[PDB]
């Protein structure tokens, strides 16, 4: 199955519904846990079985261990490769904010998209995936900010 | 039952629109995977 | 975050 960015679809609701987005790289499919809940996936005629997942990180990988290990450099602009339901993939460039936590700081992107955009990759200037979009907060003025959520390789 | 469909290459786009703020926020992450503002 | 809330 080809490297790239993928829509995660279900037929269980009304019509065809996009519940999320993911990344195929090095033979492993990467998405957020709340998108699939760890359920298996179909890719054409083939089946993708969950391999690793963690609810607290809100991540899951299929067919193998988590492969994405690039990280935001804390300084440069990044691009969100947003794949909204029913709409063409689009790159949005932005300078990340920061989630400060008791266990360290991670990048965050203040961009709002439909729920089924969950799992869209965030990219550095070399095209490496530095994390996935869609686990975040709503701040005082009502705007959505997503963590740049990255796994461990 | 869920299935996947390719949507593109993972590639930096030279002429991308630039938008969005860079807020610095104190947050907490709970065992359920939910972020909250501290 | 639409109807996803935080998600």
């Amino acid at each position: 199955t080809t490297d790239g960015v993928y829509r995660v679809m279900t037929r269980r609701l009304l019509g065809s519904t996009q519940v999320g987005v993911g990344v195929m790289q090095e033979g492993v499919f990467h998405t957020m846990w709340h998108v699939t809940k760890g359920a298996a996936l179909r890719s054409g005629e083939g089946r993708l079985d969950p391999y690793w997942g963690d609810v607290k990180q809100d991540l899951v990988s299929y067919c193998g261990p988590w492969k994405l290990d690039a990280a935001w450099d804390g300084l440069s602009e990044v691009q969100l490769l947003a794949v909204p339901p029913g709409e063409r993939a689009k790159n949005i460039q932005t300078l990340p904010g920061i989630f400060k936590t008791k266990d360290g700081d991670i990048g965050a992107v203040a961009l709002d998209y439909p729920a089924g955009t969950s799992g869209s990759p965030i990219l550095d200037k070399c095209g490496r995936v530095i994390g996935l979009y869609g686990n975040g907060v709503v701040i005082k003025n009502g705007s959505y900010v997503s963590a740049i959520t990255q796994g461990k390789r | 039952d869920m299935y996947i469909e390719r949507a593109g290459d993972i590639t930096w786009e030279k002429d991308a629109e630039v938008t969005g703020n860079s807020p610095r926020l104190d947050v907490a992450l709970d065992e359920s995977g939910d972020f909250s503002l501290v | 975050k639409g109807g996803g809330x935080k998600k």
